[PDB]
C-alpha cells in the first residue's frame, strides 16, 4: 500500500505541474488581451 | 508588441 | 493512518478536478474576450 | 516513511492553495478586461 | 460569435 | 469602474 500511495502522490505532483503550465499559458494570452485593449484605446480614443 | 512586424494587423492576437 | 492518508489524497484529487474545471471556464471567457477585441478592431479599424 | 508521505501531502495542499490564489488573481484581471472591452464598445459604437 | 442573434450587441459578453 | 477617478484614462488597466 505504501508504494501505491507514493505512486499516486507523484502522479498528483505531475498534474499540479501541468496545471501550473496551463496557468502560465493563460497568463500570456491574458497579457496579450490587455495589450490589445490598450492599443485600441490609444489608436481610437 | 502584438508580434512585432510593425503591428501586423494584430498577427491573429499574437497567434492566439 | 493509512486510511487518513488515502482519504486526504482522494480529497486532493477531487480539488484538482475542480481547479481544472475552473481553468476551463476561465479559458472559455478568455476566448470570448479575444473574439470581442477582434470584433472591435474589425468593425472600427 | 509515513511522516515523509504526510509532509509531502501537506506541501501539495499548500501549493494547491497558492494555485487557487493565482486563479483568483487571473479572474480579477480577466474581469477588468471584460469591463474594458464593454467600455470601448459603449464609448465608440 | 458573441452568442449569435446577429451579434446581439455582444449579449453581455456571451452572458459573461 | 476602471479604478474610479472619473475613469482616469483606464488607470493602466486598474494597475494591471
Ligand atoms: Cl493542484
Amino acid at each position: 500500500r505504501m508504494k501505491q500511495i507514493e505512486d499516486k502522490i507523484e502522479e498528483i505532483e505531475s498534474k499540479q505541474k501541468k496545471i501550473e503550465n496551463e496557468i502560465a499559458r493563460i497568463k500570456k494570452l491574458l497579457q496579450l488581451t490587455v495589450w490589445g485593449i490598450k492599443q485600441l484605446q490609444a489608436r481610437i480614443l | 508588441g502584438x508580434x512585432g512586424x510593425g503591428x501586423x494587423x494584430x498577427x491573429x492576437x499574437x497567434x492566439x
